């Protein structure tokens, strides 16, 4: 469907995914862990039926029809985590995420009170500036013609490179700022 | 005691 | 720091529901695998919590107390 | 200077209100409109001294 | 007239002020939240003198204090109507708010 | 940013086609532009009407708030399809389904408000009586004229 | 609420409706009705400014409850005496009221106990 | 103050304080101390206040406009005439404008002092503005935004033609 | 000392709090049947609602014809 | 609130949680046991694994990342990612 | 008027003859005492206007306009001194001659005693404004948008001009004081039909009408910052100053000749809105909602209630005050990201707090939040076309929901959200940006402790 | 009903709060012992939201059933009130069933806390609140109309009927 390494979702990934929120939803609809946990037994039980079938057309068909089964028997308002997408506090914090080139923009009145964090600024942009160019030879030598076919990116190979287009993971804001 | 900078814009101007 | 979490042996699921719950899987040649997992909500101080009525009526025993003092205070008050 | 909110937040406010109200709205016609006072039958007038004269005797219910 | 009416305004001034206070600073504060709750804490002791004296009589008023705009036959003056209605509502909004404020001095503290 | 990177006219030749799918940095076989009614859209490509909502939110996207990437083509309607505007995203319930659920509980409670007002509940009592002639000189009549005598009775 | 089934599920002829009653003289059926006494002056409950609603025939319990309200500031529960007794005046006025729909009932029966009288007779 | 004429008011009947109950009302000591720690430094202020008034007393007039003749006795299009014409009649308007307001000061402030007796006990100040307002609809109503002495003398002809002919048709 | 984070177990409780609730609780009980000891006509009924087929033909005027 | 985590509590917890289940000998359990391999786990018992993982500290794995952990470290590595721990 | 008109000129020596760093200043300086000048108009009596000469005078109509005119001149140096920073001097002191010329075309438009001079200052705005736009304009288009405003300015008002000139050969005069008293009644006939449309289509034009807006979208974006706040602040008010003026000798042909033109704007402004919902260009979103409040402006003087003249002036002026501020913010986000697309920057607030409370009392003064003068027009203008018909106010009602819905999603889209990953010159707000921002607020929000100065000539 | 659905909101930020952001009902459970005055609290403002006789919510919303039974009124709006009182029974218990009641259903690291003065004092005096208003106000207020009182006795215990079913 929609991934960054792989182009699509294996059969036996669409069966993890749709157990994962079978299970997910169930839990919406069986509140009481008790509960759950026999439903979830049986639910493991049902997955664990099919679960030797060689006949990939077969087994496509199962799932296709165990989705419909899904489909007709999900939680209209299921459990969300609150930090997940749709939960209550997703992205509550991204109005505190202010990225990192802000602080090149300080005053020296306000740079001056913060000197060992800026001393210290200043060698991991330096650090930055003097491994782009590594990085970047290290990019345009290793990625085919045709341009990169996945969006996976290569490690460092070297003892000394730092790995390619790594400013802006290592630099994230922290999620509670 | 572990505290942490918290990264703000230039609120000086 | 240094937070020592309780023992994972002691969390056993007899005299829980998931008792119940492993005896009526295990009626149809299921296995629950998660148990010792869920043991604690079912045990500790957590066991034993209050029913509805009983979630109500809290305080009804001393409020009744102070109610019957108070009735009495009232009664000698007007003698 | 243990109660300056006392004075500050509460009594000076007091203090400019209350010659605000007094020495500038209240001698504009109509500003400061009050529902006259409620009178009963056994009252006494303050400015008068008429005394109201009570209700007729009740027919007594119970 | 002259307590009621005064205490009438005095409630709504005393709320703007911290407003003032927000807008006129250069320092990092001493506990504004604290101030802003000891502020309608205040408003709401300053409020209950006009309603215990309406429970008394039922004294009702208009304070027009404020001539506004008078378009040709439309005078809007700045108005407050003391009756019924503001003397029971703005005592229980204020005694609400003084709790939400001090709630919202642990709720909102990490902000 | 130059001429023929900006859209152009509606193709009409394959290998114009394949240009503009170029352009738009989309495959040939996925390139489809509007129909050429003559409503201004030109080459642009006739995405397939989905919200931003229904994007992986879990996805390392370009622009996270948008959900969409760097050089990916935008939709027509992207500023109508954000997620603070209209979601196309999948509903448990059928939308025929819900259409026929909210317009007959609406149309249901319409009509058993009219039931009852038109058969409506009251006290077995009498009305209620005012003195003076039906309260006239309260009611803002004029002391000048006289009302006809409203007159109660005890029971 | 057995009028509601008495007026909808049976017939509006023999049940009174509520919005135009009495359909009868007052004096079909009593010899020497006496009329209601009003205790409270008009000026008087004029200037201790009552509703329009509350200035019935049993205001003047009303005014001497306000007027005790207003004597025993701060004292908020004592004058409970006055309150009971315009809720007791309050109760006799509903009472009088539901005579006067029973009154209208039976008289509605008698008319109809008359037609078909009338109906078995010629 | 102002003029008791054209803002009347009622005089103030209050009634005695008879307090029944042995608890004594908060009022009473908060007006005591509302009297003693704000109404008496207040007016010690406004003495002071009152005493530099007093030391240069300097005095505005009201502006007294003489009747110039109307736009019924100025010749047409002879703008010397009839500009002072349409500065009496615009100064008129702004000042019968001023005339509703005052009635509708007295109408509401008549029903805030009546309170729940209003309905019956201002209807004498009801009459006076609906009397105004009758007056100042037939007057200036209508006229558009572009009002004139010339547009108001035309509606006052049409009213004037409209009243004759239902004299006459009823006759 | 304040409260410290427990793991799979039932929290701290303080004093304090168990006390305040409790008291309260009792409040409300106290409240609640001090007021339905004293009114008991705001729930109940203040006055007897009275039968209209129990009242005679007498007081309400239905003379037999 | 919110009590920073630490690796070795991370750690432990994510140990703790893996010996409460039945499939799982307490006695043979390192951090870097991989599971279909070392404990000779299903892919399904991965998934669970994960979802206790998620009911543990509260927050979800995505599904492309759910996949990719497959032993206690890379797990505990993962909740260190997103936590941003030794801060 | 003599004592405005002359200083206003002895601007071009204060910016010709000034050293090469001080051009700025000076000119601020100088327009700034003009400004304070200004004030002098409010000599306003409440029957006759302030008639100073044969020449010139000034009611309360064009008192605020010429009181806000003298106060924008020294808003657009202020505005449009970053950008022209690299440009040469002697074209920079031409641009600041333009702006001087600009504002002394418009003193003595809104003074203008007699109307064919009206007309000629009225026609003298184009020419600075013309090259203002078509020369530091920043985009292509800025040729074809100079066209537009050009050519539908022109083709309305050349029939203008024969209708004047046909009233001069007629009444004998087309002083403004003197048809207040020689106006005869327009009465129906086809050879009036066309004497009211060509007194009208121009001013229709320049509001802008609804279907004849077409320059606007063009000539307001492409321009400089200092040509979108004169263009407008002031010169879709020459519209209704115009209209204002020549409505007097159009009765009462224009109760019925006002039906078409009123629906061309009870429904424009529910159009032009509904398309500041869906614009992407920021600048094109606030040019599209000064047509929107234009026509207000245009159904009030067609309906000429007292009313509608009072909330007709007061929205002019309010909405030359949060229109150009509303274009002065946009230029402050464009001279960080050098685009005027909206969904690109956004998350402003993260980084930009007091430039997003500008953002925000600018979109709340937008969205008419009472006791703004912005509210006072609208509210009156809505109570005058209650009066007109009962049925107009679902028309205003809906569109004080639509006109509530792009003001806070311009701020959504810019100051909301998170922020834009890629875009890292985004600077902290300059002083000279937070003087503008607060040069235009801080009299909006005044005007609310006193507004029967803005309220026109029938207070 | 000031006093006791502001207190509602402050109990259950309370709750969300001490679980981490965590506001569905499904993942908590087990506060009764845990949380003990925010469970009185709650326990206090559900019951003031039902009207249980005699606390705040008793004084207001009995007298409008009381008004709106004896009244010549919509018969479906009537009937429409009445399940709308039933249905604030329903979920007032399922609030105090999933919150309070039950076993821990929320995560295993127990931060669960109450213990600051701002937190138990700002509970405490909407809490004297719901417990004494009603009675205060309507004691204190004067008539402005006359309260229909007279009513048979299954319309007099309507809303209490209605409210235990
Ligand atoms: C003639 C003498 C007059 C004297 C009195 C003056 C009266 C006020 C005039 C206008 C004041 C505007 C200035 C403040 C806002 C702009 C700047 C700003 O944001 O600064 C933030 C900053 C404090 O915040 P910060 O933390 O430092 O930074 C901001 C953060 O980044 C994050 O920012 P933020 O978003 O958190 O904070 C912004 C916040 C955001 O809040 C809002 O946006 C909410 C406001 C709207 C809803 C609530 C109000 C609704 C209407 C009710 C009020 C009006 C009627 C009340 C009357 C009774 C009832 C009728 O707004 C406020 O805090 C402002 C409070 C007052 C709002 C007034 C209404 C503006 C709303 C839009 C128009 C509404 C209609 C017109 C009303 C006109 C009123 C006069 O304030 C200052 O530094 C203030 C500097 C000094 C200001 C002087 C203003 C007057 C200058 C005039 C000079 C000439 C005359 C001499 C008088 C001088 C008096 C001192
Ligand atoms: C912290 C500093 C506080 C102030 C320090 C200085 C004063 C110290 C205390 C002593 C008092 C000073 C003397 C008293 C004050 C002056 C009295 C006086 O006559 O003042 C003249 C007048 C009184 O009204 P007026 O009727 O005389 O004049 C109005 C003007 N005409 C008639 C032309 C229309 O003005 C004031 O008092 C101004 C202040 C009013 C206070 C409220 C302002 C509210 C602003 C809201 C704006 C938007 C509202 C929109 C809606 C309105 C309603 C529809
Ligand atoms: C921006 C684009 C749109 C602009 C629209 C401009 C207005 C639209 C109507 C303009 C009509 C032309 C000017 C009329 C001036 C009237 C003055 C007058 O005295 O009239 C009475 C006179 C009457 O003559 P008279 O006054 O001498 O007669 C004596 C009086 N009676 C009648 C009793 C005998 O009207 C005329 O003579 C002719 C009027 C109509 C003219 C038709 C030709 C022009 C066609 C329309 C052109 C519109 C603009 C074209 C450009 C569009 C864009 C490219
Ligand atoms: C007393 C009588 C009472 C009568 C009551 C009934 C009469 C009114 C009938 C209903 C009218 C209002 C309801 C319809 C419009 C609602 C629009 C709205 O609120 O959209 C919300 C939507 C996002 O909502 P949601 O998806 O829930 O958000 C969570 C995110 N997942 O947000 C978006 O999609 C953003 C949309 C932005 C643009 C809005 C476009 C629609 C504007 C509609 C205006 C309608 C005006 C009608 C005026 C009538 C006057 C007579
Ligand atoms: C596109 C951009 C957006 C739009 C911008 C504005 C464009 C439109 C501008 C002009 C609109 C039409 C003029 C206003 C109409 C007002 C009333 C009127 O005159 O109606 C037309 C007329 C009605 O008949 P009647 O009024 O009896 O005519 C005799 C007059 N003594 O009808 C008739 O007699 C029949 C038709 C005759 C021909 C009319 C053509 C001349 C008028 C338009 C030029
Ligand atoms: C208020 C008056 C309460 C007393 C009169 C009503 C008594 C009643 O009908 O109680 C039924 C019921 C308790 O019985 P039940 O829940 O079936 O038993 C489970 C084992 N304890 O249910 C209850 O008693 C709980 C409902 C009480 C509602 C109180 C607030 C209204
Ligand atoms: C006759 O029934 C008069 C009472 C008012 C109309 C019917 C109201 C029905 C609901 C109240 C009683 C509910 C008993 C469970």
């Amino acid at each position: 469907a929609f991934l960054p390494s792989a182009a699509y979702l294996t059969h036996q990934q669409k069966v993890l995914q749709l157990y994962k929120r079978a299970l997910r939803h169930l839990e919406s609809r069986c509140v009481h862990r008790d509960k759950y946990r026999y439903f979830a037994c049986l639910l493991r039980a049902r997955f664990d039926e099919h679960k030797n079938e060689k006949d990939m057309v077969k087994a496509t068909q199962l799932l296709r029809e165990a989705e419909k089964e899904f489909w007709h028997g999900q939680h209209p308002q299921p459990y969300i985590f609150p930090e997940s997408p749709g939960g209550t506090s997703y992205e509550r914090y991204e109005c505190y995420k202010v990225p990192e080139w802000c602080l090149d923009d300080w005053h020296p009145s306000e740079k001056a009170m913060y000197p060992d964090y800026f001393a210290k600024r200043e060698q991991w942009k330096k650090l930055r500036r003097e491994s782009w160019e590594r990085e970047v030879k290290q990019l345009q030598e290793e990625t085919p013609v045709g341009g990169p076919r996945t969006e996976a990116l290569p490690p460092a190979r070297k003892q000394g490179d730092l790995p390619p287009l790594w400013w802006h993971i290592v630099t994230r804001p922290r999620e509670r700022p | 005691g572990k505290r942490l900078f918290i990264i703000k814009p230039s609120g000086f101007y | 720091s240094k937070m020592e979490l309780p023992d994972y042996k002691q969390w056993k699921i007899e005299g829980t529901p998931l008792e119940t719950v492993q005896e009526k899987l295990a009626a149809r040649g299921l296995r629950d695998p998660w148990g010792r997992n869920e043991a604690w909500r079912y045990m500790g101080g957590f066991a034993n919590n209050v029913s509805f009525v009983g979630a109500l009526l809290k305080g009804f025993k001393w409020g009744f107390a102070a109610f019957v003092v108070a009735v009495g205070a009232e009664y000698y008050l007007e003698s | 200077r243990h109660s300056i909110f006392a004075f500050t937040h509460v009594l000076i406010p007091v203090w400019i209100i209350h010659y605000y109200l007094k020495y500038h709205v209240t001698t504009k016609p109509y500003t400061i409109v009050e529902k006259k006072p409620r009178i009963f039958p056994g009252d006494t007038i303050l400015e008068t001294g008429e005394v109201i004269p009570p209700m007729k005797e009740f027919p007594d219910q119970h | 007239m002259n307590l009621f009416s005064s205490l009438t305004l005095v409630t709504l001034i005393l709320l703007t002020m911290p407003i003032a206070a927000i807008n006129f600073n250069t320092h990092k504060f001493t506990n504004y939240p604290l101030y802003v709750k000891t502020t309608i804490s205040c408003a709401f002791i300053t409020s209950m003198i006009p309603t215990m004296m309406f429970i008394h009589t039922g004294q009702e008023m208009i304070i027009s204090n404020w001539h506004w705009l008078t378009i040709q036959t439309l005078k809007l003056s700045l108005s407050f109507k003391m009756d019924f209605f503001s003397m029971m509502f703005v005592p229980v909004a204020l005694f609400v708010t003084w709790s939400i404020m001090e709630f919202s001095m642990w709720y909102m503290h990490s902000d | 940013i130059t001429k023929d990177m900006l859209p152009g006219p509606y193709p009409k030749t394959p290998e114009e086609r394949a240009a503009a799918a170029k352009k738009y940095n989309m495959r040939v076989e996925d390139y489809e532009p509007y129909p050429d009614d003559g409503m201004g859209y030109g080459d642009y490509p006739k995405l397939p009407d989905r919200s931003q909502q229904e994007r992986d939110p879990w996805y390392d996207w370009d622009h996270p708030d948008l959900r969409l990437n760097w050089g990916e083509p935008m939709h027509w309607d992207l500023d109508m399809y954000i997620r603070n505007r209209v979601d196309t995203s999948p509903t448990p319930v059928n939308w025929n389904l819900m259409c026929k659920h909210l317009f007959g509980f609406v149309a249901f409670m319409l009509f058993m408000f009219w039931v009852g007002e038109t058969y409506p509940t009251y006290q077995p009592v009498g009305p209620k009586q005012y003195p003076y002639n039906n309260l006239y000189l309260e009611r803002g009549g004029d002391p000048n004229k006289e009302p006809e005598p409203v007159v109660h009775y005890e029971i | 609420g057995a009028h509601l089934a008495r007026r909808y599920l049976g017939d509006a002829s023999v049940e009174p409706e509520p919005l135009r009653m009495p359909t009868f003289p007052p004096d079909y059926g009593f010899p020497e009705r006496k009329e209601r006494e009003m205790v409270a002056t008009q000026q008087e409950m004029n200037d201790a400014q009552l509703v329009l609603q509350q200035r019935d025939y049993c205001a003047h319990y009303l005014i001497r409850f306000l007027k005790c309200k207003r004597d025993s500031f701060p004292n908020f529960l004592a004058c409970k005496h006055e309150q009971h007794d315009w809720d007791y005046c309050e109760h006799l006025d509903y009472v009088k009221r539901m005579k006067e729909f029973e009154r209208e009932r039976r008289l509605l029966q008698r008319k109809k106990r008359r037609e078909q009288r009338e109906a078995d007779m010629a | 103050s102002w003029d008791k004429d054209v803002y009347p008011e009622p005089p103030r009947r209050t009634p005695a304080p008879s307090p029944q109950t042995s608890l004594p009302n908060p009022i009473t000591y908060l007006t005591k101390a509302f009297d003693l720690l704000v109404d008496r430094p207040v007016t010690l202020v406004r003495e002071f206040i009152e005493r530099q008034h007093a030391k240069n007393k300097y005095y505005y007039y009201h502006r007294e406009f003489r009747r110039v003749p109307d736009i019924t006795e100025c010749h047409e299009k002879d703008v010397l005439c009839m500009f002072e014409a349409e500065m009496q009649w615009k100064r008129d308007y702004k000042v019968d404008q001023e005339i509703v307001n005052i009635i509708q000061e007295r109408l509401k402030a008549c029903q805030q002092r009546e309170g729940e007796s209003h309905r019956q006990n201002c209807a004498k100040e009801l009459q006076q503005f609906t009397q105004v307002v009758k007056a100042y609809q037939d007057r200036y109503h209508d006229l558009g935004a572009h009002y004139s002495a010339r547009k108001c003398l035309a509606k006052q002809k049409q009213r004037m033609l409209a009243e004759r002919k239902a004299t006459k048709e009823a006759a | 000392a304040h409260i410290e984070p427990r793991y799979r177990q039932f929290p701290q409780l303080t004093r304090s709090q168990v006390i305040q609730a409790e008291f309260f609780s009792a409040t409300m009980w106290f409240w609640i049947l001090w007021r339905f000891w004293h009114d008991s006509d705001a729930v109940l009924g203040h006055f007897p609602y009275p039968d209209p087929s129990q009242w005679t033909d007498e007081e309400l005027g239905i003379p037999p014809d | 609130d919110a009590p920073p985590l630490t690796l070795e509590g991370i750690k432990d917890r994510v140990l703790y949680v893996l010996k409460l289940y039945d499939k799982i000998d307490p006695e043979k359990l390192s951090v870097n046991s991989h599971f279909m391999k070392d404990l000779g786990l299903d892919s399904l018992d991965q998934v669970e694994i994960i979802m206790a993982m998620e009911d543990e500290f509260g927050f979800e794995i995505p599904d492309i990342d759910a996949e990719k952990l497959m032993c206690p470290q890379e797990i505990v590595d993962y909740i260190a990612d997103k936590k941003d721990v030794y801060e | 008027m003599l004592k405005y008109i002359i200083p206003t000129m002895m601007l071009m020596p204060l910016t010709w003859l000034s050293k090469n760093s001080m051009i700025w200043i000076n000119t601020t300086l100088h327009s700034l005492l003009i400004s304070l000048t200004s004030l002098l108009l409010l000599n306003q009596f409440g029957d006759n206007s302030l008639n100073f000469s044969l020449t010139f005078f000034s009611d309360s109509l064009s008192t605020p306009l010429l009181i806000l005119t003298m106060w924008l001149l020294p808003l657009m140096l202020m505005a449009s001194q970053h950008h022209l920073s690299k440009e040469n001097l002697a074209r920079k002191k031409l641009f600041i001659s333009m702006l001087i010329l600009l504002q002394l075309f418009l003193i003595m438009t809104f003074t203008a005693t007699e109307l064919i001079f009206f007309y000629i200052m009225f026609e003298a705005t184009l020419v600075p404004t013309l090259i203002i736009i078509t020369r530091w304009g920043n985009q292509t288009e800025r040729l074809n948008a100079g066209l537009y405003f050009l050519f539908y300015t022109l083709a309305g008002s050349l029939p203008l001009l024969v209708a004047l000139i046909y009233i001069q050969n007629t009444m004998g005069s087309l002083n403004f004081l003197i048809l207040q008293y020689w106006v005869q009644p327009m009465p129906n006939s086809w050879s009036n039909t066309f004497m009211w449309l060509a007194c009208m289509m121009a001013f229709m034009v320049k509001m802008p009408l609804y279907g004849l807006h077409l320059w606007l979208p063009k000539a307001h974006v492409e321009a400089p910052i200092a040509g979108s706040m004169v263009l407008a602040a002031i010169l879709l008010k020459l519209g209704g100053y115009g209209m204002m003026r020549i409505t007097l000798l159009l009765n009462p042909i224009t109760d019925f000749m006002a039906y078409p033109f009123i629906m061309l704007s009870l429904w424009g402004m529910i159009m032009t809105s509904s398309i500041c919902l869906r614009q992407t260009d920021l600048k094109s979103l606030i040019a599209y909602s000064s047509v929107s409040h234009m026509a207000l402006v245009i159904v009030a003087i067609l309906i000429q209630t007292p009313w509608s003249y009072m909330g007709a002036t007061a929205l002019m002026i309010a909405h030359g005050l949060t229109s150009s501020m509303l274009f002065c913010l946009a230029n402050s986000n464009y001279e960080r990201v050098h685009s005027r697309t909206m969904i690109l920057a956004r998350g402003l607030q993260t980084l930009l707090p007091l430039m997003a409370a500008w953002w925000l009392l600018a979109s709340l003064t937008n969205l008419a939040l009472p006791p703004s003068i912005n509210l006072i027009g609208e509210l009156f203008v809505v109570m005058s076309t209650f009066s007109w018909s009962n049925i107009t106010i679902i028309l205003m009602g809906l569109n004080m929901v639509i006109t509530a819905l792009y003001s806070l999603y311009m701020l959504i889209t810019t100051q909301r959200g998170k922020h834009t990953h890629h875009i890292n010159n985004i600077l902290p707000s300059f002083t000279r940006e937070n003087a503008l921002m607060s040069l235009h607020m801080l009299p909006l929000l005044l005007l609310s402790l006193n507004p029967k100065i803005i309220l026109g000539p029938l207070y | 009903h000031a006093f006791f659905k502001a207190m509602l909101f402050m109990c259950s930020g309370s709750i969300i709060h001490s679980l981490n952001d965590e506001q569905d009902i499904r993942k908590m459970g087990g506060l009764f012992k845990a949380m003990p005055f925010t469970t009185t609290a709650l326990i206090i403002g559900s019951l003031a939201l039902t009207g249980m006789p005699f606390l705040t919510g008793f004084y207001s919303k009995d007298l409008i059933i009381e008004s709106a039974n004896t009244s010549y009124t919509n018969a479906w709006a009537l009937l429409m009130t009445l399940v709308a009182t039933s249905f604030t029974a329903i979920y007032s218990t399922r609030i105090i069933f999933f919150a309070l009641l039950g076993q821990p259903r929320f995560p295993t690291l127990i931060n669960i806390n109450e213990n600051n003065p701002f937190l138990i004092n700002s509970i405490k005096r909407l809490l004297i609140g719901s417990l004494f208003a009603g009675f205060i106000i309507s004691n204190n207020i004067p008539p402005m109309t006359i309260p229909q009182m007279t009513m048979p006795h299954y319309l007099k215990m309507t809303a209490l009927t209605v409210t235990i079913l």
